[PDB]
């Protein structure tokens, strides 16, 4: 029953780790923004692979969990909203019984067991659950909650991040646009090269090298963004040499449990040297 | 993996006073929440309190207004203040050690400490 | 029961697609060819993933689908077979038992265990309540039989599943490597020289060099995904393509798993004629300075040393065709060691022979012809002389060499 | 009970296999050096993967082997310890009923299953086990057999061997140092946002190969846990882009991936790539 | 998800007509097969006709030659036209939508519309 | 896959002798261990003596000192020879091949081979 999925999940995360660092995260975390003023927050669909390996899935096996009252959180300005599992018990009785526990238990019955599903926050004592970021609430001038719209949680897949998406496409589209330009730039059915086209073609190999790979990349988006990230790092990598007053120290490191500090800085990084770009123009 | 240890039990008078003791070594680090549970002459056991590593504490309803838990980090022992005691309060009172580690839960007990509260009538 | 199986190949499905976008396909689809002039197919191996996560496997827990009956498409030209498992039901009964559905089920009941339902289909049919993929395509021959299409590759999940893939992929890695030695060769030996005027070189043996290793493990086991194959081939095309201007970027296939020889074959084509483009110019241009009846050129450049062919383009104020039969005569190339203004004995080892091409409408091409102890003294003493009598006219001459190799 | 495990096994397998060659090897091989003069081995704690699929925990599911005898390779100067697991058979019981086989069941009754790991050695007929090199054991001047320091086993993560773990952090520091003495250079000539110098060229063109890699190989090297495939394949890349420039190695120079066999793949190529790093810039 | 609503039971005699109407909305795009189905008293639910999306028809035995199921793509209605009715086909019509979110099927079912045929 | 033929079966007097024969065809290859079993009336079918590859013997305590399996590589023939025979050791007798194909392991039979002993009750 209970036995045969307690390391069978330890055994498909086994197979993940042989690939993946961190193979756990957001696939889909979607909200109803409607009860906000009445300081309710309630999810719609939630597709999320805990640290243990433990995939939830409110479209299918798993129901929502229960609403978010924020009355509790009324004099906050910023909360960061998690969901919770608890952790399972080794040793203990992981479905919820009459009898009260000192820690909460994974499993409920209904009629069969249904995982204990709950949205909690950050600031709260969670080492009794295992946690995943699923949305930021901000408040505005008029002091009412609003997702952030800046929230990036753990990703398991790139499409779990619209913004990220909207970055990307943007990104892809000014490489496909400065490639274009540059490949025009180039010179009978043969050439002869100069000093100005040794920057021209290291540029040229880092952009023609890169442009079919993340094309592919975002084609289906729906991949672990380590593999992402490994490619638009080579990128960034190839880019900051012949740059002056950049070090490699610019790219930032792939940390997992905190996006917004890895693709918005690595994008930006990106989209200023691809504008960086300069083929001396005024040299007659 | 975490070894627990009780002591201070005994018999007391009705209104009388006891202060339990929990002795914990091992994995310390690991311990997200530490309880006090109970179990009467055929009665299951039953939870008394628990306090968080934050120090959150938790009364059962029975207990809730007379007892206190409390935590000595330096010396890493719980302790179970039980004033305005009733005979109901009888029990083998165990502690509980709530540990976890790389993502996976596990419980650890204590061996059991007797604590009797007899009648108010002098009996 | 059944309840189980399904879970575990979502669990399977969900961790594959942390790496890759399309984990389904082919891995062994084997068919006999025997019966197709009796309008009947029939497969003898089927190793297949489903797009749910199915792994269907005839050597192991499958039983093989029963006979294609050719005499339903006796209209048709091509038919694109496809091997068709019935979607499984949340709601439903996913078990073939009495009663009747208006949609096929999942399993049938054995001897008492669960068997799959699977059975060969066409893509020409009505597929959506199953869960489908392509196993061959027959077209018909000038006699009108049926006959698997040689050109057919499913949707991989391993590249051992096409052979021809499989070969067409050995060949480009010897072309590859052939390609590589030429131009590891044709490398300027400074103390590793590398300068603006060769770009070409660098930047195609970076290419070629960073890709190798990676292609040969990738070929050495070729039994993952091709998804990884795609993305380093891809890699380099991109690569190569940045000294090309016969072939656009947009020359590059996308990965469309569902249609392979829509990639792979134009692909490996492109990236062979890329291969064949990778030629530099091995044309070094020689300056000859004019000191009146006397030519000098400088045989400074260590590319020489390796080995070169040479040629002379030559203008004249005298007419075409009579300068052919005059400058071989007439003109007597200097000692490279000796310093003079006229040379009245030629070297030993030079003869100017007239060719028909090695752009200049009116000059007169000619094979510049050395021997060993000829092309020797010319790049030890690092010059060479020429001397062209005032009997030409108004003469002018340019050197050109081609590099061996 | 057993049918379940088997199909878990095979689902684990065909997965990996999408993305792996080699889905197999160690994560974990300790044991215990005391008792060795007494020609007696045991092993402490093993997590090691069969090319089958099964996954060996002795830390959560499994138990340890039984104590590995030596006194049957008294006549032997070297060892090649093996984890060994009997075949699962399609066809067959394997489980151990009491019943006698011909060949080695995998499972034991304990009631649950439990595996039948047993430490063997390569010199003995192993066909009807799923095997993994786990240590070797050769003689030292005394003639007392000790654990190979030279020693690595099939790997399933990076962190399994120590060993080239300290290697591959003393590559990255040593990459990172060559490729910032080569920011220097750059700097040290006179700059305008303008380059003159041809000297600056193979130097420009070098520094492209080390910030490409650098990024990638930091990332393979902060969390080591995945397959060395990963790892190899960007060493390679890095080892052809650095041969570009070179003449005292060919590009036959980068060894090809064995994966039964990591001390011929391993601790040549960070040694080439070293040499290659020293040699570009002196 | 997909919500289908029946219309048109009663009551007929013995060589009467009726015509059955099922009213879909929802994510009809998905819609792989729809069918009608009917429950007699002491018997348990039976398949009567099916209909693909492609417009492929099937029949029960019991009904071939009599009943017609048609499909109005324009309204996303299922229609049964049920002719020379016998007393046997009595029982309460139920309208099916076999579904497709890739790649899984899903099963929605109307409420239930009775027809009675006395003789 | 492996195709096993048994010959050599009969009737022999209590301290007699036969040669049991098994003809091994196909994946000889993956051939693990050979082994000889023996099925009684009524009885299950148990072990007799086993031969791996490498020619490592091994025998049921019963016939122990008594029976020799033994291997003709050349001709893929798998024998048993079965020397001072008791009428216990009447059963069916069939020759099995344990063969390995990708870290997998599957049971090849013969079709079987009666063997009979007949007593001298005395």
């Amino acid at each position: 029953f209970q036995q045969q999925a307690a390391w069978d999940v330890h055994l498909a995360d086994s197979v993940a780790r042989m690939g993946l660092a961190h193979p756990w995260g957001v696939v889909a975390a979607e909200f109803d923004d409607s009860l906000l003023p009445l300081s309710r927050l309630n999810a719609t669909r939630l597709i999320v692979r805990f640290p243990d390996g433990t995939l939830i899935d409110t479209e299918r096996a798993d129901n929502l969990p229960p609403v978010c009252d924020l009355s509790t959180v009324s004099d906050r300005s910023l909360v960061d909203i998690v969901l919770a599992l608890p952790l399972l018990n080794a040793n203990g009785g992981n479905l919820d019984n009459g009898s009260e526990s000192e820690r909460p238990r994974r499993w409920k019955s209904e009629r069969v067991l249904r995982h204990n599903l709950t949205l909690r926050m950050a600031h709260q004592e969670n080492a009794a659950w295992l946690t995943c970021p699923v949305t930021r609430l901000v408040r505005d001038a008029q002091g009412q909650w609003c997702r952030d719209p800046r929230f990036i949680p753990p990703l398991l897949t790139l499409s779990a991040s619209p913004s990220l998406m909207t970055e990307l496409l943007e990104l892809l589209h000014h490489l496909q646009a400065r490639r274009q330009r540059l490949m025009s730039m180039r010179r009978a059915r043969l050439a002869d090269f100069a000093v100005a086209d040794v920057s021209l073609f290291w540029l040229l190999n880092a952009l023609n090298s890169a442009e079919p790979v993340l094309k592919e990349l975002l084609d289906m988006p729906y991949r672990h963004p380590e593999l992402l990230y490994r490619e638009l790092a080579r990128l960034a990598g190839s880019l900051l040499t012949f740059s002056l007053e950049h070090n490699v120290d610019a790219v930032p490191a792939y940390h997992h449990e905190t996006p917004e500090n890895v693709f918005p800085p690595l994008l930006s990084l990106l989209n200023r040297l691809l504008e960086a770009s300069l083929p001396s123009r005024v040299v007659f | 993996q975490v070894q627990l240890v009780e002591s201070g039990g005994g018999l007391v008078q009705a209104g009388g006073t006891l202060k339990l003791s929990c002795a914990a070594s091992g994995s310390i680090s690991g311990i997200v929440v530490m309880a006090w549970y109970r179990q009467a002459p055929g009665k299951q056991r039953e939870l008394v309190a628990s306090i968080t590593s934050g120090g959150t504490t938790n009364y059962a309803d029975s207990v809730k207004g007379r007892f206190t838990i409390s935590k000595d980090n330096a010396e890493n022992t719980l302790y179970l203040r039980m004033n305005s005691l009733k005979p109901e309060d009888t029990a083998v009172y165990y502690c509980k050690a709530f540990f976890r580690r790389d993502y996976v839960g596990y419980d650890y007990w204590g061996q059991g400490t007797q604590v009797t509260v007899s009648s108010h009538h002098h009996h």
